[PDB]
RNA sequence: CAUUAGCUAGUUGGUAAGGUAACGGCUUACCAAGGCAACGAUGCAUAGCCGACCUGAGAGGGUGAUCGGCCACACUGGAAC
RNA sequence: UACCUAAUCAGAAAGCCACGGCUAACUACGUGCCAGCAGCCGCGGUAAUACGUAGGUGGCAAGCGUUAUCCGGAAUUAUUGGGCGUAAAGCGCGCGUAGGCGGUUUUUUAAGUCUGAUGUGAAAGCCCACGGCUCAACCGUGGAGGGUCAUUGGAAACUGGAA
């Protein structure tokens, strides 16, 4: 169904993350529905992500299911918790 | 004319008839078809090697051979250099490029490549004629 | 027969600038009038008088030289013609002669020129070139 | 190095002095060659501007397709055009080594940069076409502030441009200010070579 | 001082009884890079007098060009029979860009940035009588002024 | 929501609860500028068949009625 | 491309019925003769389309490798589960 | 495996094309309208800077030339931006249909025209700025730009519609 997921943008051994919502079905970096945010796990010491909080709240909402370390990078934002104060 | 022809009539450029047409053709032997290629090069069999006399302002004896190339063409190429070592059924690369004098000849035999050899005593200008560097 | 009243003002003008006569005369129109008032605030021409006749009645414009007989008006251009009109923006407003010249353009608030034109901020059809 | 030939025969066939400052055109300020020692035909204009090229691309040790991909950079910056190409070649690592005064020559800094005893800012920048810009700081490596070539030419260059702060101590610059073409070269017309890549 | 370029040197012929009465045609343009430039033709039996001739020729005529900061002040298209030259004002860096004989003609006035096109003949003489003709043509803006009754200010 | 509105010429009323409607439009030129003017028919939909050849009716889109009909006729103005 | 001018007969509209996730000649009967076309019907040849790429001062001209969106195809051709 | 640190060696690391004018670079020898060169102008017929070679020169350089195809230069399809007396071009001449264009004033409308506001013109691309790779290529962010676009106000001189 529909995920939250990564989509790769770096060049060989550099790799750069965007947060996206999209199709399950969908290629990797192919056809998406919405940009989150980003993810960069190659930056300096700790790996610097940016994520939208009303968007993403919004998409969670609607039944969007993030993947394995999407779920990190909205725990590091503390965005699973609000997620989940809202029962 | 005015703007009303002009627009009843588009303006219509003149079309660009490109040389050396037999490297800008294809074949396929499976459907007997002629396709488009744009080839830089053509490879072909030389079915017949000789000299031809060349155009009247100048005068010297140029080699030439009749080469049917990788299509079901017949053209005539010519042979750069001093010496030749192509006979019948020598198979030639053929490049673009036409001889001002030779009436006929619109296309190149290009030296040092495929069963043909490059200029015995050429020393600068090696790139062009073949035969590689000496010593 | 006549097609653009607006061409053959122009021409007139050119007409009459080439030869050096002090005046001419011309069948009126409204917008032939504004475009004779616009030359005049800008100092291309001397006077613009009205006469009223009973039909479309009579532009006298009195035209202006320099010194040493120095035509003020160098050139006129018929920019929108019947055959194809030209609109343009405010944004694409064009600058005759880079502002050595006035562009006459008819916009929403009046027959007016090219430089306060950009000061409106509006566009219209551009009426002819001069400079 | 790149080039790696004649400093002489090219300041020869060019008109300024390169690298060397009057040494090269002396005894024979002509041309090089067989034809050389005799009279000199004149020069149209494709040669002058090819001339005027071929110095300052000569001066500065770099060839082309990077003499011109510079060129391309200076031509995105306001100003003039041929202002701002000479100010960009100034601002090459290698030349504000020698400018600096840590080298006796061009060649001689650019071996300096390439084999990485430099170090600006602090870290070892061994590409001598790095771009050095206003407020940074060009060292020299711990390891060869002991170097006898290094220390030969540190006191008998002299004037430094106002536009580089060189510390004779410690062995370091600054960058202070962007050059201006008072202080750049005077020999190389700017207009000609922009003429030149617009033909 | 007047700055002198030789624009081309023809070799002409009259058919005489004998054959062939060759001659030498000399164009050349003279200016002072200040906004004076002048051009004139001269013809010799031999190619260093025809350049002096011509030089005299160019001398007595010259040109006043117009200019604001080595640019001219506006756009024109100069005309001389089959020849048409358009010429476009430029920036300070722009520099001369300029053919064959109009190059000389607008560096050795006091232009040193331009962009321009020889929109019509090649032949040299009518190439430079075509520039020539855009030059004169040309209006700054102190003069506009004066001829219109207004101020400098008021034009724009 | 809105679906589109027209409104053209009747050319052809020979056949029984469709008519042709005749909506003539303008289109530039890409190149030349001048605008040229073009016309499109449009085959409606009226089950009571009171327009006449030479009427100028309004048209308004509709789902696919036949192989060729996607409007219907909504206003009738002029008489001829 | 006009040295391709007249194209169609479920064709075009209507009335019923059927069946389709759904409107609809989508299909079938019966009515009427309709419908498109020099604003290029039809026919022939060529071609995946686009974001985009190359070139040019611009207007434009050429192109549709790699990457992304859509489409179509899976030895050739039909069919359904 | 990047990468860093110690020793060691200038040692193992340049070629290609041009040099008659366009077009930067010229001499000598060999040949003698031959052999050959050539994109065009053209060269070569015992004293070729045009052929082959040798020196020198110049242009680039891990590349250099040739060929194939596109745009430019070409204003040589001219909308920007061409013409038709003699260079190519006014139909042999009327009557006329569609179409194109159309004299002056007033009122109205608002289709064109102009000026806003919304929605969209995905992302990646081009340009600008900024940041990260030692620089650059490259990468990532933020803008910008891109439509005969759709909806909806406002203006009414012009073109269009009505009286």
């Amino acid at each position: 169904a529909v995920k939250i997921r990564l989509t790769r943008l770096g060049s060989k051994r550099n790799p750069f993350y965007r947060i996206v919502v999209a199709d399950a079905r969908s290629p990797r970096d192919g056809r998406i529905i919405e940009q989150i945010g980003t993810y960069n796990p190659t930056s300096a010491n700790a790996p610097e992500i940016k994520v939208d909080e009303a968007l993403a709240l919004k998409w969670l909402n609607d039944g969007a299911k993030p993947t394995d370390t999407v779920h990190n990078i909205l725990s590091k934002e503390g965005i699973m918790k609000k997620f989940d104060e809202q029962k | 004319p005015t703007i009303n022809q002009l627009v009843r009539k588009p303006r219509q450029s003149k079309i660009k008839k490109s040389d050396s047409p037999a490297l800008n053709k294809g074949f396929n032997s499976k459907k007997k078809k002629f396709t488009d290629l744009n080839s830089p090069q053509k490879r072909g069999v030389c079915t017949r090697v000789g000299t031809m006399t060349p155009k009247k302002p100048n005068s010297a004896l140029r080699k030439y051979a009749r080469v049917r190339l990788s299509n079901n063409i017949e053209i005539n190429a010519y042979i750069p250099g001093i010496g030749h070592n192509l006979q019948e059924h020598s198979v030639v690369l053929v490049r673009g490029g036409r001889v001002k004098d030779l009436p006929g000849v619109r296309y190149h035999i290009v030296r040092g490549a495929l069963d043909t050899s490059g200029v015995d005593g050429r020393r600068q200008g090696r790139s062009l004629y073949g035969t590689k560097k000496p010593k | 027969t006549m097609t653009d009243p607006i061409a053959d003002m122009l021409t007139r003008v050119r007409n009459a600038n080439m030869v050096r006569h002090e005046k001419l005369e011309l069948p009126a129109s409204n917008i032939k009038k504004e475009i004779a008032e616009i030359l005049k605030s800008e100092g291309f021409i001397k006077n613009v008088e009205y006469v009223e006749d009973d039909k479309q009645g009579v532009l006298r414009l009195f035209l202006k030289y320099g010194q040493n007989d120095e035509r003020v008006i160098t050139g006129l251009k018929r920019i929108s013609k019947p055959g194809l009109r030209v609109y343009a923006k405010a944004s694409e407003m064009p600058k005759v002669l880079n502002g050595l010249g006035i562009a006459l353009v008819s916009t929403s608030e009046g027959v007016i020129t090219d430089k306060e034109a950009r000061k409106r901020n509006v566009g219209g059809e551009i009426i002819a070139y001069v400079w | 190095a790149r080039f790696r030939g004649s400093n002489w025969k090219k300041s020869r066939r060019l008109g300024i002095s390169l690298s060397g400052t009057g040494k090269e055109l002396e005894k024979r300020p002509y041309a090089p060659g067989q034809h050389g020692p005799n009279q000199r035909k004149k020069l149209s204009e494709y040669g002058l501007q090819l001339r005027e090229k071929q110095k300052l691309r000569y001066l500065y040790g770099m060839t082309e397709r990077q003499f011109r991909n510079t060129f391309d950079i200076a031509g995105k910056k306001f100003g003039v055009h041929g202002e701002n190409f000479m100010i960009l070649l100034a601002s090459r690592l290698d030349a504000v080594v020698y400018s600096l005064g840590l080298a006796r020559t061009r060649r001689q800094a650019r071996q300096l940069v390439n084999h990485g005893h430099i170090l600006v800012d602090g870290k070892r920048v061994d590409i001598p076409s790095y771009s050095v810009k206003p407020g940074q700081t060009i060292s020299v490596r711990e390891k060869s502030q002991k170097l006898n070539i290094i220390v030969e030419s540190v006191e008998i260059n002299n004037f430094v441009p106002e536009y580089l702060n060189f510390d004779a101590d410690s062995l370091t610059g600054t960058f202070v200010r962007l050059p201006e073409r008072s202080e750049l070269p005077a020999e190389i017309n700017e207009q000609l070579i922009v003429e030149y890549y617009s033909r | 001082e007047f700055e002198e370029r030789v624009v081309t040197i023809n070799r002409v012929a009259k058919v005489v009884k004998g054959g062939r009465r060759f001659r030498f045609t000399a164009l050349v343009v003279v200016g002072d890079k200040n906004g004076r430039v002048g051009f004139g033709t001269g013809k010799a039996q031999e190619v260093p007098e025809a350049i002096k001739k011509a030089v005299e020729a160019a001398k007595k005529d010259l040109v006043v060009v117009p200019r604001v900061e080595g640019t001219t002040p506006h756009t024109i298209t100069g005309r001389y029979g089959s020849g048409s030259v358009f010429m476009k004002p430029a920036a300070p860096g722009t520099g001369v860009i300029a053919g064959g004989p109009v190059r000389a003609v607008l560096e050795l006035a006091g232009i040193t940035d331009i962009l321009s096109k020889s929109l019509g003949s090649n032949t040299p003489i009518n190439m430079v009588r075509a520039t020539i003709d855009g030059l004169q043509n040309l209006k700054n803006a102190e003069d506009v002024a004066k001829l219109r009754g207004k101020t400098v200010e008021e034009l724009y | 929501n809105d679906r589109k509105v027209y409104v053209g010429k009747v050319v052809s009323d020979k056949m029984d609860k469709t008519i042709t409607v005749l909506v003539e439009t303008y289109k530039t030129h890409k190149l030349y500028g001048k605008r040229v003017k073009y016309s499109k028919k449009y085959k409606t939909h009226d089950e009571n068949n009171s327009a006449k050849l030479g009427d100028i009716v309004k048209i308004q889109e509709t789902r696919p009625l036949s192989a060729t009909k996607r409007f219907r006729l909504v206003e009738i103005v002029e008489e001829s």
